[PDB]
């Protein structure tokens, strides 16, 4: 069976929601979980839902969960595979952190892009140097591929 | 470090030379030479991103099962570190789960059902091991939280207290830096003395370093020995 730890969290989940943000565990396996995330209003990623997919290691909390987006998303801390530049994700992972930290710095994020981040590359480039452009790109992404999906 | 356990057997002292990571000199050969003169024994420890904070649970460990009343003690301290934890807003329950498993541990230990033995293999379970590691990890992190006017000043230009707490202290795999290191050794209210194989890495310029700073005549507690990339547990002469 699943540490208890798991269980509360996932009970905690669905009995208390993260605001713009649904999350729920697959039924062949728990430890896998199906989210959507609601592009924030006011940001360039209004109107989109997007799917992400999140999964706890056997080694969690010792270990972050693995995440990535499964729809694209034009975004300077979001590669081509879907994974996220966020610290608390790789090395800044602390055992005191939930998956409720992680929705809600991810959801956070697209209201707040971070092109400062020191992993440079061409997206956080351009957000920097040609933020015009960038959001433009941000939002025919959104229409292209966070509107007839799920 | 490939097969390496967390947390090693006792071995004496003069084995430490025939480790093939040390600097093949006689300088270091005279030094631990004049170490083997005063320490009979050393235990290793995993020299990971958990080293430092790993030797100084396994030295307390260490006097607690000498001593009920020190381990009656310490539970008490544990478990009104738990009640701080939450008063300083650390997240409520999943801090609480690594205090309650840690203080659990140690009132088995203190109702005598765990031998020395059965100490031994849950330190070196990384499940329980990892879990009774973040207790002191917390502690630590509580700890500066809670005097924080009062090391503000060592922090880097950059951040804040609880910033520094949240990237350099509360992650697991996060080597201690020196004002972590003196912070624990505070929070779990103990004594250390760190022997250097190479005085050019002591932070006070010495061959040793006790911590906390006093000045007062009281015997060190736990001693480590301290080479590049290792923090092992030294243990004096009878």
């Amino acid at each position: 069976g699943l540490p208890r730890r798991i269980i509360k969290e996932t009970q905690r989940l669905l009995a208390e929601p993260v605001p713009g943000i649904k999350a729920e565990p697959d039924e062949s396996n728990a430890r896998y979980f199906h989210v959507v995330i609601a592009g924030p209003q006011d940001s360039p990623f209004e109107g989109g839902t997007f799917k992400l997919e999140l999964f706890l290691p056997e080694e969690y909390p010792m270990a972050a969960p693995k995440v990535r987006f499964m729809t694209k998303i034009y975004h300077p801390n979001v590669d081509k595979l879907g994974r996220i530049c966020l610290d608390i994700l790789k090395d800044k992972w602390s055992p005191a952190l939930q998956i409720r930290t992680v929705l809600l710095s991810i959801q956070a994020l697209l209201s707040a892009p971070n092109p400062d981040d020191p992993l440079a590359n061409d997206v956080a480039e351009q957000w920097k140097t040609n933020e015009a452009q960038a959001i433009e790109t941000a939002r025919a992404w959104t229409r292209l591929y966070a509107m007839n999906n799920i | 470090q490939k097969s390496v356990p967390l947390v090693a057997t006792l071995a004496p002292f003069s084995i430490l030379c025939a480790e093939y990571d040390n600097e093949t000199s006689a300088a270091f050969l005279s030094k631990a030479t004049e170490l083997s003169e005063v320490y009979g024994e050393i235990r290793y420890i995993r020299g990971d991103g958990n080293c430092f904070y790993r030797a100084i649970l396994v030295g307390l460990i260490e006097i607690m099962l000498k001593d009920r009343a020190r381990l009656e003690k310490f539970i008490a301290s544990s478990r009104d570190w738990t009640r701080t934890l939450v008063e300083l807003g650390f997240p409520d329950w999943t801090c609480t789960d690594f205090c309650d498993f840690f203080i659990e541990f140690l009132e088995k230990i203190h109702s005598g059902v765990h031998t020395e033995e059965a100490v031994y293999t849950i330190l070196n379970d990384d499940g329980s091991a990892n879990y009774i590691l973040m207790f002191f990890r917390l502690i630590t992190s509580a700890f500066l939280k809670q005097n924080s006017e009062e090391y503000a000043p060592f922090i880097d230009e950059g951040m804040t207290v609880a910033q520094y707490c949240e990237q350099e202290i509360e992650p697991m795999w996060k080597d201690a830096d020196h004002l972590a290191i003196n912070s624990l050794i505070k929070a779990a209210g103990t004594r250390v003395r760190i022997e250097y194989m190479d005085r050019t890495a002591a932070p006070n310029g010495g061959w040793h370093y006790d911590i906390p700073s006093d000045d007062q005549q009281i015997a060190p507690e736990i001693t480590l020995l301290y080479r590049p990339g290792h923090y092992d547990v030294i243990y004096k002469k009878d």
